[PDB]
């Protein structure tokens, strides 16, 4: 698993990330998407998990309007991965406690407990 | 033309759905059993369609299985448009006493929810309370508890996509 | 008999006296504990007077230098007792119908417990 | 034409998916597709106290929930050796039959619409409605009743139980003849069932088809009989049978069984009089919520108990329930925790179900959906 | 009296023979002899085969041969043809690191789905079957839910003002290896059982 | 069979003319059983003391985790609970809530017992996790119901009717029988 | 090492062990409240009594299994009808005078008391007997309640079982004999005439107290036991 971006900072990670995906097709990949809080989507912040199923990516915590300038970040995000194919996405929800240690233990267990906790979800909420 | 644009032609259509409001059942647990008794006390709703077609307010009544949720998707996006959802008891509104990874721990996940339904099940009459609120919801006649009046239908607001 | 009705009149009683020497001095008085007859009692009635079991009188740190207590409603050979903390002790009052409350035989008094009290605060309380 | 009946669509009942493979107007083979409902309760259930899971038992089976409850309290019971009182076991089996007269009138309520027509699923909710008053009279819920106890039950029946049991009692012989009078005398249902749904009782054994969908084919099998528990080893007790297994016989089978849950229902009534309701054990009972206001022993005891509860031998465990659905029963290994280890689910719903490639296999279309209904699934209980 | 037929075998054979108090009676085969003795079994006149049910044993306080293990019911129907009413538990251990298992399928038809379920939730691999597909498990679930390793996958239960409940660390109760929360425990949470 | 067809027909038409059978709620007020399981309820000792002395015992017994209890500590002067300790926040997620009442039969003080509201239908999540506030006998309504008769002004009818209230429910009000 | 014997066990153990610690060595449990690790045993809440042989030949009376040697071929029994019912007998003398705080109390989920109370406690005597929790009818000792020792530490007189624990504590691991109890019979209390609890290490009675008396009060009324995501780490204050 590689690991890319940083915490709380939105259009750097978006720049990255438009960077490292290329022109992978992305019709067999899963999209995970980390954030604390079912109900307020106003004040969530928004990490993210790519399951490619030949290989795997992690962003931190830097997407979602808890961000300044980061709720277009997300949006641009989700249409991107639409864009190239991607079709499955979820959402995996964390106690705002567990995301930093969440994403500091190791690619196999925190991939594990992911896919463990992620539930189906329409594309079109973060849009 | 979605109900709207003269205070007159929209009210009045917009009472027309309110009252007309045609339930399409999405059954899943214990719940939907809880909905059929909802079937006989019924009065502006309980016909159907049953066919997603024909129907503007879509019931998610149960546990709703992870596996299950692309499907509830289709056949919410395989309705027409002016279209409702409620979501009925604890396992469809957040994750109910089961939270784990067999379970989508809130249906608002997959499809724009419009009222929730709390209880396990929730009495039927309670499922009333919630189609009078649909009712008076798409009446424009609904507020939240920060202050704010509620849409008539919720998705019309989610991207679609 | 009936007598314990009178016990627990008589204990408000006792308690209500503490309350005026503790204002009276400058000194702190505390209510210590409540009925578990009572707290506990959940629908279950209750037709005592008050819902306090136990009390004391603490000098400027808090040390109590008098101590005061009452039977719960439901216990055999009901007293109310006294102590005095350090010293080594203990008195206990039961109520003789028409006479009043005494110690054994001998009459327990308002002004009795005063300077009970007051010999309690010049010599066992700290500050 | 490999015709692929949905997962809620087109009125295949309870969230089940069917690659029917036909072509024409029969049925090649039926290849089933499950697991639409599965909430994992096995897992979830491991991560439970033993009175925790009391919660989740009847939330399987939902029609016929009691039998979960029984199943579960009687199997903890025995691995934790405790003594329940003969006025509880005597409700247990007046619940567990009246929630089997509930399940019972929802499966022909269902049955009889699913193919043929709507009017009589009416009624079957009349009279479920007085038998669901009953569990909320005593329960003060309409299922998924927290009422039955490792030691016992929740607490007693109230004055206006008894009353009301008798009037639907009353109701009940003329109303189950009723739904009896227009079914076994059946118009078109007749030429619609008699011939459908072929049930061989050497395959219904080949491949484990226990629940009263077996005795509809001639074999004899009863686990309130075969395996006595709750003391319906001291009842007057008629076991209905059908002649060979079609849609219509398994039909009416199922609604003699309702005159005789009834005729338990009376008979159990009769041999009721005062006492305790559950295993005074403390180690298995939580106190009398009196004393909480006089007893150390007891606050220390009910602290405990609701919240870390308590911790059964290292063993494990099962028994044998019948439910309206057939064989129930729970597995539980306890390593003397105080939640169980592991809790598998004997679903007879599950096993029943190898059996519909078969049943089907040749039928018609319209009767593809009557053959399903006849069968008596809940998926609670199959995917779960 | 087809039980005593059994128990009388395996006791010959060597078969350790479990047994609690409470009625419920085992027979542990090994691997090899599995598949024929079972053969045997229905052979034996054992008409109906009620249970798979798989167990993981990773955290169970004592251990025990192997991981995993599947007990099999086999029963012979008491109202038919000449049925006593004999039922009983076969246990089979099995590797963790060698899910694999025959069928009873050829025997019973029974053994098709259960063996599938223990398949999916646990990764037992049964020999000989019609077929092995996933069961129950969403078909892009990735591994066995039901076996010990794998995490329920819990969910916040969720308040009002950054207020959080995470279950697993709210739990009071304890399990067969948790020490509880004094400095051991003792008496009747290291298992108590009443005397009838 | 012929003759079924016809019998069939008979009984329905026996049961057209026979009238009556339903309940039009919420025009009628359904009949709820004096032990349903509704809306938690906190409640009081007759000093108006609470019976909570917030030990959230009902939230550990709780199989959802609905039941958040942040914990406090009685004021000598001017007192709430009967002990020394009392509930600072109650906080139960209905839609986490199964609505077994473990919380209730958990309850040391008799603080926590389940009541008789189901008329909690409401638009958004996180107006569906009550409050305490929300909860104490002296409250008549559920959040949406008493928010309408708010922004209408016109008060709340509950839509039900009960024989009798419970001795533990002891304080809550209600609409019953005839006795009124 | 030593051959000793715990009821169906065998075991190699060191010569100078506690009985106590080769009864849970040999995978048994006896009660305490008294004795603690690091402490000096002293058989003083009696609790930890076990049965003793040293040939078939019993000692007459019954060994605190804290404070007894062990000797070479020596046999201890902890689960005899005769032993659980002393250990339950012990705990019911000790139960005799407590307060009745569980709901209220801050030792909530994690009570050596509660919890050694649920697992030895009640022994059953012998069919659905409604039996009885509590023999004693009277009164209970009630004395001071919620008194602040420390800015950091508070004191229930009314919860000290009066094991050892703290005072044996202060005298021999940090050496500061700020804590010791007054009177005698029950009268007996824990208090301080050194006012402040000026040792920099008073805290640690907090976690020895078997019952709720000794309190942490920059952590009173917070959350229950259990309710607490506990972190497990190291202190970085200084480099110890
Ligand atoms: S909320 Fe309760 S009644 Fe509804 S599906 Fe879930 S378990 Fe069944
Ligand atoms: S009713 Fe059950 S789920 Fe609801 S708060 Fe009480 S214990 Fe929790
Ligand atoms: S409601 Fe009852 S159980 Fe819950 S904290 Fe209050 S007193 Fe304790
Ligand atoms: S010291 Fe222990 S037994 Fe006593 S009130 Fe506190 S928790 Fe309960
Ligand atoms: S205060 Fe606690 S540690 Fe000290 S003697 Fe009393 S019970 Fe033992
Ligand atoms: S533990 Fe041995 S006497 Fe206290």
């Amino acid at each position: 698993m590689v690991r890319v971006g940083m915490r709380a900072a939105p259009r750097v990670s978006l720049e990255a990330l438009k960077a490292a995906l290329g022109g992978l097709k992305l019709s067999e990949a899963k999209v995970y998407l980390i954030t604390d809080w079912q109900d307020k989507r106003d004040q969530a912040r928004y990490a993210l998990l790519l399951h490619t199923g030949k290989k795997d990516l992690l962003v931190p915590d830097a997407f979602g309007p808890a961000f300044p300038g980061g709720e277009e970040a997300l949006s641009e995000l989700v249409g991107l991965l639409l864009a190239q194919g991607a079709r499955r996405f979820y959402e995996a929800v964390v106690s705002p406690g567990e995301m930093t240690a969440l994403l500091d233990l190791p690619p196999e267990e925190l991939l594990k407990r992911v896919m463990a906790i992620a539930n189906p979800t329409d594309p079109g909420i973060y849009l | 033309r979605e109900g709207i644009l003269f205070t007159t032609l929209e009210k009045l259509v917009a009472w027309g759905r309110s009252n007309s409001l045609w339930p399409a059942t999405f059954g899943l647990a214990c719940c939907a059993i809880e909905m059929m008794a909802s079937t006989d006390a019924r009065n502006d709703l309980a016909r159907f369609g049953a066919s997603p077609r024909q129907a503007d307010v879509m019931i998610v009544a149960g546990r709703l299985s992870k596996k299950m949720a692309p499907v509830m998707r289709r056949v919410w996006e395989q309705m027409p448009d002016p279209k409702w959802v409620i979501s009925m008891g604890a396992c469809a509104s957040s994750g109910g006493m089961f939270n784990n990874y067999a379970i989508v721990q809130n249906v608002d996940s997959v499809v724009p929810v419009d009222v929730y339904v709390p209880g396990c099940p929730p009495r039927p009459e309670a499922l009333i309370y919630a189609v009078m609120q649909l009712q008076k919801k798409v009446r424009g006649q609904a507020y939240n508890e920060r202050g704010e009046r509620l849409p008539p239908v919720a998705a019309w607001k989610r991207t679609r996509g | 008999a009936s007598s314990e009705r009178e016990l627990y009149e008589a204990w408000v009683e006792l308690l209500s006296w503490m309350r005026e020497y503790a204002q009276a001095k400058g000194v702190r008085f505390e209510k210590e504990a409540d009925f578990p007859d009572f707290i506990y009692r959940m629908e279950r009635p209750y037709d005592l007077p008050t819902t306090i079991m136990t009390a004391s009188l603490s000098d400027g740190l808090g040390e109590p230098f008098l101590l005061a207590d009452v039977s719960p409603r439901h216990a055999k050979l009901k007293r109310i007792g006294l102590r005095l903390p350090r010293a080594h002790i203990h008195l206990h009052a039961h109520y003789e119908p028409g006479k009043g409350l005494v110690t054994g035989k001998i009459p327990l008094t308002k002004e009795r417990f005063f300077a009970l009290a007051d010999r309690a605060r010049e010599a066992l309380a700290f500050a | 034409m490999t015709l692929n009946v949905g997962p809620q669509h087109p009125s295949t009942h309870g969230v089940l998916r069917l690659m029917v493979t036909l072509s024409g107007e029969e049925v090649l083979e039926v290849v089933p597709h499950i697991g639409y409902l599965h909430t994992g309760f096995e897992k979830t259930m491991e991560h439970r106290t033993y009175l925790q899971n009391i919660t989740y038992t009847p939330r399987m089976d939902y029609l016929h929930s009691f039998a979960h409850d029984l199943a579960y309290a009687l199997a903890v019971e025995k691995l934790l050796g405790a003594v329940v009182p003969p006025r509880a076991e005597t409700i247990r089996v007046i619940l567990n039959e009246l929630s089997r007269l509930a399940s019972h009138l929802v499966f022909l309520g269902t049955g009889l619409l699913d193919l043929g027509a709507l009017t009589p699923f009416f009624y079957a909710f009349r009279e479920r409605e007085t038998i669901l008053d009953l569990f909320e009279w005593v329960t003060g819920q309409r299922f998924h009743h927290n009422y039955i106890r490792i030691g016992g039950v929740k607490e007693d029946l109230p004055e206006e139980f008894v009353p009301e049991l008798k009037k639907l009692l009353e109701v009940l012989p003329h109303r189950i003849d009723e739904y009896e009078a227009l079914f076994a005398e059946s118009p078109i249902f007749y030429e619609r069932a008699r011939g459908v749904g072929v049930i061989p009782p050497e395959v219904a054994i080949d491949l484990g088809l226990t629940g009263g969908s077996l005795r509809a084919s001639g074999v004899n099998y009863d686990v309130r009989k075969a395996y006595p528990y709750s003391g319906y080893e001291t009842y007057t007790f008629d076991v209905p049978l059908g002649e060979r297994g079609d849609v219509f016989d398994r039909m009416l089978v199922r609604i003699r069984e309702m005159r005789e849950s009834v005729k338990i229902i009376k008979q159990a009534l009769e041999r009721l009089e005062p006492g305790p309701v559950r295993d005074p054990n403390p180690q298995i009972t939580p106190p009398p919520r009196h004393l909480l206001e006089t007893s150390m022993e007891a606050v220390i005891y009910h602290f405990k108990h609701y919240t870390e509860g308590f911790h059964p031998p290292k063993g494990e465990v099962y028994v044998p329930t019948e439910s309206a659905r057939g064989e129930l029963g729970y597995y539980i290994v306890s390593d003397g925790g105080s939640m169980p280890y592991r809790v598998k689910v004997r679903a007879p719903s599950f096993v029943n179900l190898q059996s519909l490639p078969y049943a089907c296999k040749g039928e018609q279309v319209p009767d593809m959906v009557a053959i399903i209904a006849s069968l008596d699934p809940v998926m609670g209980d199959v995917d779960r | 009296m087809r039980l005593e037929r059994v128990l009388e075998e395996a006791r010959a054979k060597g078969y350790p023979i479990e047994d609690n108090g409470l009625g419920n009676l085992w027979v542990v085969l090994p691997r090899e002899r599995f598949k024929e003795e079972m053969a045997h079994y229905k052979a034996m006149g054992f008409n109906f085969l009620a249970d798979i049910v798989g167990l993981d044993y990773l955290t169970y306080p004592d251990p025990r041969p192997e991981r995993f293990a599947v007990v099999y019911e086999l029963v012979s129907l008491p109202g038919w043809k000449d049925g006593d009413g004999s039922r009983f538990f076969v246990r089979v251990y099995v590797p963790e690191e060698d899910p694999r298992l025959p069928t009873v399928t050829d025997l019973w038809g029974s053994a098709n789905f259960l063996e599938r379920e223990v398949y999916d939730l646990f990764g037992i691999v049964f020999e000989g079957h019609p077929d092995l597909r996933k069961i129950l498990t969403p078909e892009d679930l990735e591994g066995h839910p039901l076996r010990k390793d794998y995490p329920l996958g819990e969910t916040p239960t969720l308040f009002r003002e950054g207020r959080y409940i995470i279950p697993a660390e709210f739990r009071a109760a304890l399990t067969g290896k948790d020490p509880g929360l004094t400095f051991y425990k003792g008496g009747s949470r290291k298992g108590y059982r009443s005397l009838w | 069979t012929l003759k079924a067809l016809a019998q069939s027909l008979g009984i329905t038409l026996k049961y057209l003319f026979s009238k009556p059978v339903t309940v039009p709620y919420p025009d009628a007020p359904v009949a709820l059983k004096p032990r349903f399981h509704g809306r938690h309820v906190l409640t009081r000792h007759p000093n108006g003391l609470e019976k909570c002395i917030g030990c959230s015992l009902c939230a550990a017994a709780c199989p959802a985790y609905a039941i958040y209890v942040e914990p406090a500590e009685n004021d000598p002067e001017n007192p709430v609970s009967a002990g020394e300790r009392y509930a600072k926040v109650y906080e139960i997620n209905m839609l986490r809530c199964i609505f077994c009442g473990l919380c209730e039969e958990a309850c040391p003080t008799g603080a926590i017992v389940l009541g008789y509201d189901f008329e909690m239908a409401d638009y958004e999540y996180s107006d569906l996790v009550y409050g305490k506030e929300d909860m104490l006998v002296d409250v008549v309504g559920t959040k949406p119901q008493r928010r309408e008769a708010k922004r209408t002004g016109k008060p709340v009818k509950v839509g039900y009717v009960v024989p009798y209230v419970r001795p533990e429910l002891e304080g809550f009000k209600a609409p019953t029988e005839g006795g009124k | 090492m030593v051959r000793v014997k715990v009821n169906d066990r065998i075991v190699e153990v060191p010569p100078g062990t506690s009985v106590m610690d080769a009864v849970f060595h040999a995978g048994y449990d006896v009660p305490l409240f008294c004795s603690e690790k690091h402490l000096s045993p002293i058989g003083a809440c009696r609790m930890c009594l076990v049965r003793i042989g040293l040939p078939i030949q019993w000692q007459p009376k019954l060994a605190a299994s804290c404070v007894t040697a062990v000797a070479d071929g020596m046999v201890v029994d902890t689960l005899s009808d005769v032993v659980r019912e002393a250990q339950a007998g012990m705990v019911e003398f000790t139960l005799l005078n407590h307060p009745l705080d569980c709901p209220t109390c801050d030792k909530g989920g994690a009570c050596e008391l509660q919890d050694r109370t649920v697992e030895y406690g009640l022994y059953e005597k012998y069919p659905l007997e409604l039996p009885v929790y509590t023999r004693f009818e009277f009164t209970r000792r009630h004395v001071d309640k919620h008194h602040p020792l420390s800015p950091f530490v508070i004191l229930d007189r009314e919860r000290c079982i009066h094991c050892k624990r703290c005072v044996r504590y202060f005298e021999e691991v940090p050496g500061d004999e700020v804590l010791d109890f007054i009177e005698r019979g029950v009268h007996t209390f824990i208090g301080t005439m050194d006012f402040g609890l000026p040792s920099g290490f008073s805290g640690n009675i907090t976690d020895i107290c078997p019952v709720g008396a000794l309190l942490d009060l920059t952590a009173r009324f917070r959350a229950r036991n259990w309710e607490m995501e506990e972190t497990p780490t190291t202190c970085a204050l200084c480099p110890v």
